């Protein structure tokens, strides 16, 4: 193989003295060359009102290093963002187990 | 013909799916003793294998029921098989095979 | 004038149709529905009784609202022209079911996803509601979810997903819901790993399931290997034992062996002295209660192909049977006989066949078992009030008596007043009834011996599916004790029914009652049927056309979907049957005890049945949602 | 984005096919979570 992505491989074959032949074409795969693997650039957490200047809370991301990447080859950058359901203590009064007394 | 047969003149199969005939149909020929029968026509793939074929009903007067697996066979005298490598590195020697 | 009777179902479901049954033991009656502060009226109804009609109300009615959002309950109050009587029930929140069907198994990065939703009710008929349709990864944080609404589609969702080129791998899932009742979810699964498409299948099988610790021969299994077009593979193979306990696998490194196959026929046979050294367990005794397994992979002769295949849970037992009580009264009966019925499986679940049972107490007191593995039994009663403890062991012949299997069940009496002692059981032979046939219900029955000529009448009813199906009243004349019900089994009641029986008697107030269970074939109401109207000349050929003929009941929708049957090869769990419906709609029924309670109360709280009268003689309530265990 | 009560714990993600510097400002009142993830092919110098 010579170049990256999808190629395309054909087949053809016939028979002697008979009216009979096929062909067959199919597609394959082709990758770089090295090993993948991913790194961690930035984990933060974000609660206005107790970090950031009156409500409004901006930070700033740092480019990755990639040093050592095989020429020729792209990238790819994921953020993700996620919220936190905190429901938090201070719940209902004592239960109706004891309750009997009254 | 007069020429014996070289490999100008000869197309090749291409389609090799895995599940097809997604679509939906509906029954409304006149009832035979509560039996109504309808006629459809398929065009068959160009792969050598086993189908398999399920269908399912549902009603407004009795409810919903479930079909038997249906089997169609596709064959063949003289043909070739492929078999390949899910991927491949780039730059290397690779051998594959015909049968 | 002297009592009035109310019969209700247990729980009521919001958003349907429940019956009550009036019995008058030419007056308008009126019933109606309030909340539990007073949220002003729900709904009222009238009728009128009339003696001609043996003063029979059949009182139906739709429970509708929005702000029914812990559980909750309702007032049912009805005047029978000059007095009143009332009862508080439960409501509930399941409204219907959620079916999820997806055209394959086991994908790859870059394709695609199809799948599709029914929806049906109670009564497993199309309806028309909101649904909200969640897709989890395998840790299990939600990727993607959705809201849908089946309004005017007959009730028939698709829809699609596609995988991206750069995904995690494992096991996904798919969640399904009603957007009223968000605590019942309805779930599926499938797999995301790249894989190519196998060439041939390969099957091993043993001679048999269990595994007898006594045999000479060990352990014999046969391996078949056959192409996907019908014909037939030539190749080697290597086999491999294993142990299984809970939760865990031991392999056996000495038992490993390598076998020609020829027209896809090979053989292999494990010995015990193997099995023996493998562990270190020299009392074989010790041995029961652990599982066998297999594996298999299988090569050509051309170096192309590679295929395993593995067969899980070989038991390790001594006694080729087995007995269960999952289906006995435990409530026996003073004076009258009392019925068994026993049911008998091989140790893999799958019932019996021709294999007889007995009582060691008794003799000659044996039958068969049908196709269904069920054996009909009797017995007779002290009658002293003590408690028995039966005893059932299999008589089978040709085999010697040290491998027999036997257990022991124990009974408790039934707590009448006045010595009424009334009770109800079919004679009938217990065999594989069929929608359309007929079945004769014989009140096998025994009075109070000195004034048994003043009793006029019963009253009978048949529950199926949580639901009052229909309800009866058969008399008789004076001096009888054996009378016949011809009832025609039909469709609708398909897959059980319980039917439930009682008579009231003048002291003090006496009332008796009875219940019995009973279960039909399964099979779908309707009819489809998919076949070739080709004229059937030889196979196809690729590229070719051909002729799909279609057979089912007028004014339906047909869908359709067509998979190669090499998918199922590499994963073959979790797909679509009609024997899935009936599991999942049988399972979460409201009676779950057999019947025959300890008294009044009891059967008729025993099978979601609820009972009221004028007088006072009223039934215990529940709240719960689920019977015990 | 809009993050609620009822759609939480839902992972939201955005793609980028280089990497250069950010500004990501956040309102409101409540607690989350951001992480960036950069995933390359690498140099690795066989049975």
């Amino acid at each position: 193989p010579l170049k990256t992505g999808l190629q395309e491989v054909e087949v053809k074959a016939a028979v002697y003295h008979h009216f009979i032949s096929d062909g067959v074409r199919k597609s394959l795969k082709v990758v770089p060359e090295g090993i993948r693997m991913n790194k961690t650039v930035a984990v933060r957490t974000l609660d206005p009102e107790r970090l950031g200047r009156e409500g409004v809370q901006k930070e700033d991301i740092p480019p990755a290093d990639l040093s050592d990447q095989v020429p020729d080859t792209e990238s790819e950058t994921r953020i993700l963002l996620q919220g936190t359901p905190v429901a938090q203590m201070t719940e209902d009064a004592v239960d109706a187990e004891r309750l009997k007394h009254l | 013909d007069e020429d014996i047969i070289a490999e100008e003149n000869i197309v090749s199969r291409s389609e090799f799916p895995e599940s097809w005939l997604w679509n939906v149909e509906d029954l409304k020929e006149p009832p035979k003793n509560g039996i109504s029968t309808k006629l459809m026509n398929i065009f068959l793939k160009d792969s050598i294998t086993t189908w398999e074929i399920l269908a399912v009903s549902m009603s407004d007067k009795k409810g919903i029921c479930v079909a038997d697996p249906f089997e169609v066979t596709v064959m063949q005298d003289f043909f070739i098989d492929l078999r390949l490598p899910y991927s491949v590195v780039r730059n290397e020697q690779v051998e594959i095979r015909a049968v | 004038s002297p009592m009035y009777s109310i019969i209700t179902p247990n729980i009521l479901r919001l958003e349907s149709e429940e019956t009550m049954v009036l019995e008058a033991h030419d007056v308008p009656v009126t019933v109606t529905v309030h909340d539990f502060g007073k949220k002003l009226v729900l709904s009222s109804e009238k009728t009128v009784l009339t003696p001609a009609t043996n003063h029979m109300g059949n009182v139906t009615f739709t429970i509708p609202n929005r702000e029914f959002k812990r559980n909750k309950f309702v007032t049912v109050q009805a005047t029978f022209g000059t007095q009143v009587v009332e009862k508080v029930v439960l409501v509930s929140l399941q409204s219907g079911y959620l079916f999820i069907q997806t055209d394959k198994t086991i994908y790859t990065p870059g394709s695609t996803v199809l799948y599709r939703i029914f929806t049906v009710n109670h009564k497993l008929l199309p309806v028309g509601r909101t649904v909200m349709v969640n897709i989890e990864n395998p840790e299990g944080i939600p990727v993607k979810q959705d809201s849908l609404s089946s309004q005017n589609q007959l009730g028939v969702l698709p829809l699609s997903w596609d995988i991206p080129e750069l995904v995690n791998m494992g096991q996904w899932k798919i969640r399904a819901y009603y957007e009223n009742s968000p605590q019942q979810v309805f779930s599926t699964e499938f797999e995301v790993k790249e894989y190519v498409l196998p060439s041939f299948e390969v099957i091993v099988e043993p001679t048999e399931k269990f595994y007898y610790i006594y045999n000479e021969k060990g352990l014999e299994v046969t391996i078949t290997a056959r192409f996907l077009y019908g014909k037939k593979v030539e190749g080697t193979a290597f086999v491999i034992f294993g142990i299984q306990d809970g939760e865990q696998r031991i392999s056996l490194p000495e038992s490993l062996k390598r076998i020609p196959i020829e027209d896809g026929s090979g053989e292999v046979v494990l010995s015990r002295k193997v099995l023996l050294d493998g562990v270190q367990n020299p009392r074989a005794e010790d041995l029961v209660g652990k599982s066998l397994y297999v594996s298999a992979t299988v090569i050509l002769h051309s170096g192309s192909d590679m295929v395993q295949a593995e067969r899980s849970g070989i038991p390790i037992v001594t006694s080729p049977y087995q007995i269960h009580f999952t289906k006995t009264p435990k409530y026996f009966k003073p004076g009258m006989p009392f019925d068994l019925m026993v049911f008998v499986t091989n140790p893999d679940g799958s019932p019996a066949y021709r294999v007889p049972v007995a009582v060691q107490g008794e003799d000659t007191v044996q039958s068969l078992t049908q196709g269904d593995g069920v054996a009909k039994l009797s017995i007779n009663t002290h009658p002293s009030q003590k408690p028995l403890s039966i005893t059932v062991r299999t008589k089978k012949q040709e085999l010697s008596e040290a491998e027999q299997a036997t257990r022991t069940m124990q009974a408790l009496p039934y707590s009448t007043v006045g010595n009424s002692n009334n009770y109800l059981h079919l004679s009938v032979l217990r065999t594989e009834l069929r929608p359309g046939e007929t079945l004769n219900v014989n009140f096998l029955l025994r009075m109070d011996r000195a004034h048994e000529a003043k009793i006029r009448y019963y009253t009978y009813l048949i529950m199926n599916k949580g639901r009052l199906l229909k309800a009866g009243r058969q008399v008789r004349e004076p001096g009888q004790d054996l009378v016949v019900l011809p009832l025609s089994i039909t469709t609708d009641f398909i897959p059980s029914f319980r039917l439930v029986a009682y008579y009231t008697l003048i002291g003090q107030r006496e009332v008796v009652a009875d219940s019995v269970w009973v279960d039909v074939k399964d099979s779908c109401v309707g009819s489809l049927v998919v076949k070739s109207g080709q004229s059937e000349d030889r196979q196809p050929v690729p590229g070719q056309q051909m002729t799909l003929k279609i057979e089912g009941d007028h004014g339906a929708r047909v869908v359709l979907v067509a998979v190669d049957k090499g998918v199922f090869v590499l994963n073959k769990k979790n797909k679509l049957t009609q024997s899935k419906i009936w599991d999942v709609v049988e399972k979460a029924d409201i009676g779950c005890t057999p019947g025959s309670g300890k008294d009044y109360a009891g059967v008729f709280s025993d099978a979601g049945l609820t009972f009221t009268s004028s007088s006072g003689q009223q039934t215990a309530q529940r709240a719960e949602l689920q019977c015990p265990q | 984005h809009r993050i609620h009560w009822e759609s939480a714990s839902l992972l939201r993600s955005e793609e980028t096919k280089e990497n250069e510097g950010f500004t990501v400002t956040a309102e409101g009142k409540g607690q989350g979570t951001l992480s960036v993830v950069t995933m390359y092919h690498a140099k690795a110098k066989t049975c």
